[PDB]
């Protein structure tokens, strides 16, 4: 029996020493096995594999513990889906555009580029070590791992069409939003006032208007009495908010928002570009940049910086 | 109890539901009646995203509430 020595891992930190038989596939020995993202399950060890690190599926208690602590998921399919995505995302290009890590277009990835571009402008931290480590690398321009993780956490595959708002929602479940807090009032001329408090991801997301000012001044919403009521923001504590709405023509003006994305197309297929407010507005389409003093188009998500906001609106007399 | 679901096009869907029903179950009722596949449907209540595995009760959706049906975007 001839062997080579390799290391297996689920977290790239804890490495497990292995001796593998050259006459058996990696699948016969570890099960699903990946070398820099590439699926090597069906092949036999090569002399050139000596001393290399391989990713494996968590197949014992130690590996399962390490995977859980690193990824913050109990989903047995996770590593396999992560590696499957990584084999493609490692081939993507991550140019710096307007000082931000972007993604050159490939594999229907414009929604992912808009997610990545927006995150870099938010004061946000991830809890899962896998995301912390990969996000740091992504900020540094090395974003393949982070992109593959976005796909794995979102239960999406490379090439699948996607929604920035939905993807952001998945990612933010793993962000530290423990102190994010939103208080909303709803006032009806007949029914009076009702108040609710939202925390975590729900405190920083909204679907119905792009305008943070509108949420502050009043959004018309149906009341159970059959009349219209007014919903408004009483208090917000978070480092940002994301305001979303079905795509519609909207004007982005300098000095009024952090960043945004627009969706051009229809409900069957569209394409995203990102707009960031710098010394002027920058529209970022993958590797491409267009500078402009304002942007009018089918905006669907707008991000705003926040610290603490308290309303000036008083209860009705 | 009756609830209402306002679509993007401006139609109001009228449903008979119970507080215990899951959001997934509400989507199933929408599908049979309007032919909208549940995987495309995204239900919103006063700006808040509703999730499939949770229930109307979880969101304090009571009688005569109106939800909004928006659609998942399909960006390349
Ligand atoms: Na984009
Ligand atoms: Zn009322």
């Amino acid at each position: 029996v001839k062997t080579i020595k390799v290391f297996t891992t689920v977290d790239n930190t804890n490495l497990h020493t292995q001796l593998v038989d050259m006459s058996m596939t990696y699948g016969q020995q570890f099960g699903p096995t990946y070398l820099d993202g590439a699926d090597v399950t069906k092949i036999k060890p090569h002399v050139n594999h000596e001393g290399k690190t391989f990713f494996v599926l968590p197949s014992d208690d130690t590996l399962r513990s390490e995977a859980f602590e690193y990824y913050h998921t109990l989903d047995e399919s996770f590593l396999g889906r992560y590696m499957s995505a990584l084999n493609h995302t490692k081939k993507w290009k991550f140019p710096q555009v307007g000082g931000l890590t972007s993604i050159k277009w490939a594999d229907n990835n414009s929604y992912l580029s808009s997610v990545l571009l927006a995150l870099q402008q938010l004061e946000v931290k991830f809890n899962a070590p896998a995301l912390q480590e990969a996000y740091y690398r992504a900020r540094a321009g090395d974003a393949a791992n982070f992109c593959a993780l976005i796909l794995a956490y979102s239960n999406k595959t490379v090439g699948e069409l996607g929604d920035v708002r939905e993807t952001m929602t998945h990612l933010l479940q793993h962000a530290n939003l423990e102190s994010a807090k939103r208080v909303l009032n709803v006032v009806c001329k007949h029914c009076g006032q009702k108040t609710t408090t939202l925390t975590g991801v729900e405190a920083v997301m909204y679907m119905g208007t792009l305008s943070y000012d509108n949420l502050k001044t009043g959004v018309s919403i149906p009341c159970v009495c059959g009349r219209d009521a007014t919903q408004y923001l009483v208090q917000q504590e978070s480092s940002f908010v994301m305001m979303s709405a079905p795509p519609a023509e909207y004007k982005l003006q300098q000095g009024t928002f952090l960043c945004a994305n627009e969706y051009t197309g229809n409900y069957q297929c569209g394409h995203y570009t990102h707009i960031t407010a710098k010394e002027t507005l920058y529209r970022i389409d993958g590797a491409h940049l267009t500078k402009m003093s304002e942007y009018k188009g089918p905006v669907t998500d707008v991000f705003y910086k926040e610290t603490s906001y308290t309303t000036t609106i008083k209860p009705v007399s | 109890m009756q609830i209402f679901v306002k679509t993007l096009t401006g139609k109001t869907i009228t449903l008979e539901v119970e507080p215990s029903d899951t959001i997934e179950n509400v989507k199933a009722k929408i599908q049979d009646k309007e032919g909208i596949p549940p995987d495309q449907q995204r239900l919103i209540f006063a700006g808040k995203q509703l999730e499939d595995g949770r229930t109307l009760s979880d969101y304090n959706i009571q009688k005569e509430s109106t939800l909004h049906l928006v659609l998942r975007l399909r960006g390349g």
